[PDB]
């Protein structure tokens, strides 16, 4: 089942992907945000 | 109401999506490379916190849930004491109970194997 | 928490 | 034994239902869990898609989420829940310019077209699987033809008073001073009565917990209302509060079959008329229909009661299977019997075999009145419905419901002779 | 003990135009599987 | 061998001696590592404020099945990631996690910044064409690009007209927006939209799709 | 050439020459009119009897606030035809993409929905059909309806075609621009790819943005652009 | 300096455990977004009011938005600001009927799980600490 | 001295706890507010209380 995310085009940053973490827990949960943090950790990681 | 041909069966009108529906075709694809991610979360121990999360949603009070785990989780060892000791524990084996009798299908105690693993004496080594 | 009432 | 060896490659009337019906739910966060819904001549219907194996709980079957269902609180003031109803709405002078008590119907009917107007609605696209006018088995949209031939006076006049109160509310509110936005929802009188009709047939009034707030809402379910009605149900409704999620559960440590469908009770103990009245269909195997009956001769219910292996005070009559081995007779009809039939009852005195079986046929000389009262019979109906190939299924539901309460005294009769006779061992 | 061998351990076709399949290689010395694994994936990709 | 098996399904609690919020002490599955050094989590050395110019862990680990089972269910991390002072997330990617992710949704050079002169790009039709192609380094992760968009309108773009809209006398008129391009007719009803973006941007919403598709799989409830 | 059959009706009442910000007292059917919609008013174009909707009426107009039954005359501001003519319809607006707070659960992250602010009425060149093999829009006669101001006026549409009246309509390429409000023909060849209208476009603001940026250094004045 | 106020923070309140469901007051605190706005932004307004539990009806006309023991969120909050009703009268624990416990409704929403809080959570400890943890984080004319 | 036994401590107190419990928790969310420290109400209402 596609995820009705949004596709944030502009640019993130620190704020930015704090208001993501608040929308995507208060949306699908902690056990999902908690997985999409260690997603989005490698990402990071891995980019920088 | 009733209806009926010449061979004396019953004919009904089909009732189907006159309209359509904008979000059908946005969300029946499938993302096709999630294979080792899937592998990943299984080999961890999140599709737990998963189930952990889903039998907290049907509670009423957190602090109930787990003095009724831990209550049932100590029911099942003092009837089986040499079982909960290694690959299986106690604990895990309520929580996978609770999910099964949900309906869902979880493995006993999520305990997993190592399919790839060598020899008795190689313990699998962590890149840290 | 957990200690709340007697646990029942 | 081979696969390749064995070749594997009725129940004709029940068709898979169309996949879109799911889909549409399905995107909207609806999961049912082995499940399918299949449609027939009757209507539509879910049923096992595989052997459910009990467990120790009760196991979930549907999740509904709230934002797909219509609510409204049962008791003044009508907040809408998953709020639809823009501030300053002309509907809402409609919905509250309604009895307190026994308009709850029509309030659910403004929310009904309403919803079907708004675009983004989920009920716009879940209206076009509702049965239409001429589909819908309420007594509401039934005309004099059918009510006459229902052959109930108590029934009809209610029936016949509810008409007048919805199509009367119609004309007050619906006038030609009307804003568009009102209009529009009911185009003509006959559409509100179709919309009144989906609301007393379709309503589940339940306690839920929205957030803080507990109340009582007059619901609109949808993917639950589905679930057709049995006073012997597999299934329950619970209300999830966490999430917001209705849950369909089927009944713990029960098991369930390929292919059996699932009910639920609409009503907890309710006779055909009240059902009739309600949702327009009555059941020959209700266990709270009653019958009028002389006072003068009883028979000792005790003895009566274990004969068909009925145990429990009378608030929870039920059979036991197993004790019966086959009893293929026993049902929830003879359940009834055992509260509508006249009895007497001593802390244990025995009963007089001859004196009861003085009044048994004296008891069913009586019983045979009330068939010749009516003048058909319950074959005579039945074989009428199959003849019938071009008439209202409203039409029909009143040949059931004569026919029901007509073998509910056949029944009996049986039910009265089996007892006689299993008395003297 | 063992000798260099190699094998499909997981191998699916949920589609006309997507095919997955695992390899596994074993046994390898150290160092040698990152070696092995960097090299395959640059000639599988272009 | 039997250590390795003892501690798989046993948490442990993580406390630091100095310590400074509710998550000073926290609950965490205990994986046998090699060395002689305490590996943790980066994103939980920000909850302990855990620098690494030197630091020292007190681990306790939960004897009796009651402890046990509220250590799984109450202390761990993937339950507790809202501060309770306001209601906001704590293991919310910093350092060098973010810089990661800026660079990535820093997108395109604009106007000036990218052409010497005033002008007075390739197409993709899907997001895996595009990642591909960074992969094989036919373009780079800031290189413009188009993607063909077959969902709904998703990307958030400050609410502007577009900037020129192509009707050709045919009836099909093409709207140039400032991010994207949307290709409607008159005589149908196509609605083609080509997103203007990165591979950046595209693998940051790939990324936090996947992961969600990813965990739906692994917890299929659906079977 | 090619009118379309002027019929007449029974409930046709002429609003030209009318005030504009007045209401009328009657109800319009609204089965017999073009229903547009847009952000901030909803617009009534009286709709001839037709096998498709794409015969437009001008001689009567109702401007009404979005979903509202008190209709009013619009602020025409130009000479609107007196006959049936067939025009594509057209929206022109924004995506208005948002990410509305999340209270209840699965409550969606983003709102996407499409607001109108001007609408283009483009006539069928000699009011052929769409299904005609000789179908081509006429961009000479374009309308615009829009919501801010409640009015409708004709596109002031610069026509740089060679050819003149007697040119080859297949060959036009209307553009749009500055808000729907510059209207000018090209020819199909001369079309520019749409990253270079965005790469345009952006150029134009960063250069102004450069220079005031760089205008407050005491040696702007001795100092070259490149 | 904030090391030893935590200690006296907590202390203060180490006995406060949510342990009823609702303490059956009727007194609520009332707060008004017309006599505010003067004096502080109408953004941390917003999160005063959110995870509160309504301690009285709140209508606008003969429309009734919200009722008494009715969660408040973001949605209903922002219909208050744009229909400019005052009437707000909100459950706090100025508000709860005891001062060695606090009741779910008069506490509010649990900002750690977005739900109502669940009996038995110390939430007295909880506040001491979320005062005293920023302890650590505390010209031109 | 305007009011009567029953009610001249009664109220006369409440007016010094509310306008008091008013007062508290703006000084408080002043100090924490300027620095950029962001609490709820609740954790401060019962210090307070
Ligand atoms: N047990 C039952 N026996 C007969 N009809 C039933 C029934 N339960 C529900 N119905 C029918 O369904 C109506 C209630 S709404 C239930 C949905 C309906 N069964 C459908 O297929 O769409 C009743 O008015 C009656 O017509
Ligand atoms: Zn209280």
């Amino acid at each position: 089942e596609r995820a009705n995310l949004v596709f944030h085009n502009k640019v993130i940053d620190g704020t930015a992907i704090k208001r993501l973490i608040s929308r995507l827990i208060d949306h699908f949960g902690m056990a999902y945000t908690s997985h999409i943090l260690d997603q989005v950790k490698t990402l990071g990681f891995q980019q920088a | 109401g009733i209806q009926r041909d010449d061979n004396g069966r019953r004919i009904w009108r089909r009732r189907t999506l006159t309209k359509k529906d904008d979000m059908l075709r946005y969300k029946l694809q499938r993302v096709p490379f999630v294979e080792e991610q899937v592998r990943k979360i299984k080999e961890v121990g999140k599709v737990m916190t998963m189930d952990i999360e889903r039998l907290l949603l049907s509670e009423d009070n957190r602090f109930e849930f787990v003095n009724s785990v831990a209550a049932e989780a100590t029911e099942y060892v003092e009837k089986n004491r040499d079982e909960y000791g290694g690959t299986k524990k106690a604990i895990f084996h309520v929580l996978s109970n609770r999910v099964n009798d949900l309906g869902f299908d979880r493995p006993e105690a999520y305990a997993e194997s190592d399919p790839y693993k060598p020899g008795p004496g190689y313990l699998k080594e962590y890149y840290t | 928490g957990t200690g709340f009432n007697k646990g029942l | 034994p081979f696969p390749l060896f064995q070749s594997p490659a009725s129940s004709s009337e029940l068709e898979s239902a169309d996949p879109d019906f799911y889909k549409i739910g399905y995107v909207r966060r609806v999961r049912a869990y082995g499940v399918e819904f299949k449609e027939g001549p009757d209507g539509f219907g879910i049923y096992a898609s595989k052997d459910i194996e009990p467990r120790r709980r009760a196991r979930v079957i549907m999740e509904i989420p709230h934002e797909l269902m219509i609510t409204i609180r049962q008791k003044h003031p009508w907040m809408f829940f998953p709020d639809i109803v823009p501030i300053g709405h002309p509907i809402f002078d409609i919905i509250n310019s309604t009895d307190p008590e026994r308009d709850w119907d029509l309030r659910l009917a403004c929310l009904l077209l309403f919803s079907f107007d708004r675009e983004d609605h989920f009920w716009r696209l879940y209206g076009d699987f509702l049965p239409a006018a001429d589909e819908c088995s309420s007594l509401l949209l039934a005309t004099e033809e059918d009510l006459a031939e229902l052959q109930d006076p108590q029934l009809v006049s209610t029936i016949r008073q509810q008409q007048k109160r919805v199509l009367e509310f119609w004309e007050k509110n619906w006038h030609s001073g009307v804003p568009l936005k009102i209009k529009r929802l009911a185009e003509d009188a006959e559409r509100f009565i179709w919309a009144v009709s989906i609301a007393q047939t379709r309503c589940i009034s339940m306690k839920t917990r929205i957030g803080a707030l507990v109340q009582d809402l007059n619901m609109m379910i949808p993917y639950a209302d589905m679930l057709n009605h049995s006073f012997e149900p597999n299934c329950f409704l619970h209300w999830r509060p966490k999430d917001r999620i209705l849950e369909v559960m089927s009944n713990a440590g029960q098991a369930i079959k390929k292919g059996e469908e699932m009910t639920i009770n609409y009503m907890p103990g309710q006779k055909n008329n009240m059902l009739m009245e309600r949702y327009g269909f009555s059941t020959p195997v209700n266990p709270w229909d009653a019958i009028p009956f002389s006072g003068d001769s009883r028979i000792h219910l005790n003895s009566f009661l274990s004969v068909f292996n009925i145990f429990g005070l009378p608030e929870e009559y039920y059979h036991d299977s197993e004790l019966s081995g086959d009893d293929s007779f026993v049902d929830g009809a003879v359940i009834a019997a055992a509260r509508t039939l006249p009895t007497w009852s001593d802390i244990d005195l025995p009963p007089i075999p001859s004196a009861e079986r003085k009044a048994v046929k004296e008891l069913q000389d009586e019983c045979r009145k009330m068939l010749a009262e009516y003048p058909t019979t319950s074959e005579q109906d039945q074989k009428l419905l199959d003849s019938l190939s071009e008439a209202r299924t409203t039409f029909a539901t009143a040949v059931k419901y004569r026919m029901h309460r007509k073998m509910f005294i056949g029944k009996i009769i049986k039910a009265l002779d089996i007892y006689q006779e299993r008395l003297l061992f | 003990t063992r000798t260099l061998q190699w094998k499909c351990v997981e191998s699916r076709r949920d589609s006309k135009r997507l095919y997955y399949g695992r390899f596994i290689l074993s046994p390898l010395m150290k160092g040698q599987a990152d070696t092995i694994g960097i090299a395959m994936r640059r000639a599988l990709l272009g | 061998e039997i250590l390795q098996e003892v501690m798989q399904g046993h948490p442990v609690l993580l406390n630091r001696a100095p310590t400074l919020h509710r998550l000073g002490i926290q609950s965490f599955q205990p994986i046998l590592v090699e060395g002689r050094t305490i590996c943790l989590h980066p994103l939980v050395c920000k909850g302990f404020n855990a620098d690494f110019d030197g630091d020292q862990m007190a681990v306790h680990v939960p004897l009796s099945l009651e402890a046990q089972a509220e250590a799984r269910l109450l202390m761990f991390s993937h339950m507790n990631l809202l501060s309770p002072a306001i209601g906001d997330p704590i293991s919310v990617p910093t350092q060098d996690m973010l810089i990661g992710l800026y660079v990535l949704t820093s997108g395109t050079r604009r106007g000036i910044c990218a052409n010497r002169y005033n002008p007075c790009e390739p197409f993709f039709c899907n997001s895996y064409d595009a990642i591909g192609a960074y992969r094989q380094k036919r373009i780079n992760l800031d290189s413009p690009l188009w993607l063909r968009w077959q969902l709904d309108q998703r990307v958030i773009a400050s609410k502007e007209v577009p900037i020129e809209v192509h009707y050709e006398s045919f009836g099909n008129y093409h709207e140039i927006y400032a991010h994207y391009l949307i290709v409607r007719s008159v005589k149908k009803e196509t609605l083609y939209i080509y997103i203007r973006t990165t591979v950046g941007h595209i693998s940051f919403y790939r990324e936090i799709e996947e992961a969600i598709q990813g965990f739906s799989q692994a917890c299929s409830y659906d079977t | 050439d090619g009118d379309i059959a002027f019929v007449q009706s029974k409930s046709f009442i002429s609003t030209q020459g009318w005030d504009s910000e007045m209401v009328v007292d009657y109800r319009i059917n609204e089965d017999e009119f073009h229903k547009i919609s847009l952000l901030d008013c909803d617009f009534f174009i009286r709709k001839p009897p037709d096998p498709d909707n794409d015969v437009y009426d001008f001689r009567e107009m109702y401007v009404t606030p979005p979903d509202t039954d008190i209709y009013s005359v619009p602020r025409v501001l130009a000479p609107m035809p007196q006959k049936y003519i067939r025009c594509a319809m057209s929206d022109y607006g924004c995506y208005d993409v948002t990410e509305p707070p999340i209270d209840a659960p699965r409550d969606p992250l983003y709102k996407s929905e499409r607001e109108i602010s001007k609408v283009f009425l483009t006539k069928h060149y000699r009011n052929r059909r769409l299904n005609d093999p000789e179908f081509v829009l006429d961009f000479e006669e374009i309308y615009v309806i829009d919501s801010k101001t409640k009015s409708i006026t004709r596109a002031r549409v610069l026509v740089t075609v060679p050819g003149g009246r007697k040119r080859d309509r297949k060959d036009d390429l209307l553009v749009i621009r500055d808000n729907g409000n510059s209207f000018k023909i090209i020819h199909v060849g001369e079309r520019d790819d749409p990253t270079t209208v965005i790469e345009r476009e952006e150029w134009t603001k960063t250069r102004e943005d450069m220079e005031k940026h760089l205008r407050k250094l005491r040696d702007f004045s001795v100092s070259n652009w490149f | 300096d904030a090391g030893y106020l935590t200690r006296r923070l907590v202390e203060v309140v180490q006995h406060i455990v949510v342990r009823r469901t609702d303490c059956g007051t009727i007194r609520g605190i009332s707060v008004s977004p017309r006599n505010k706005s003067r004096m502080m932004s109408e953004r941390i307004f917003i999160q005063t009011l959110i995870g509160r539990v309504l301690a009285d009806d709140i209508y606008i006309g003969s429309r009734c938005v919200a009722f008494r023991n009715q969660d408040l969120g973001i949605g209903l909050v922002n219909r208050f600001i744009t229909f400019g009703t005052q009437s707000i009268s909100i459950r706090t624990p100025f508000t709860c009927r005891s001062t060695s416990w606090i009741c779910r409704l008069c506490y509010g929403r649990s900002p750690t799980h977005g739900d109502l809080v669940e009996l038995g959570e110390a939430v007295g400890i909880i506040a001491g600490q979320s005062i005293g943890e920023p302890g650590t984080q505390l010209t031109g004319g | 001295r305007i009011l009567g036994i029953p009610w001249g401590f009664l109220i006369g107190a409440e007016l010094t706890i509310v306008q008091s419990r008013i007062s508290l928790v703006n000084k408080i969310q002043k100090v924490y507010r300027s620095q950029g420290v962001q609490i709820h109400n609740r954790h401060i209402e019962i210090i307070v209380r």
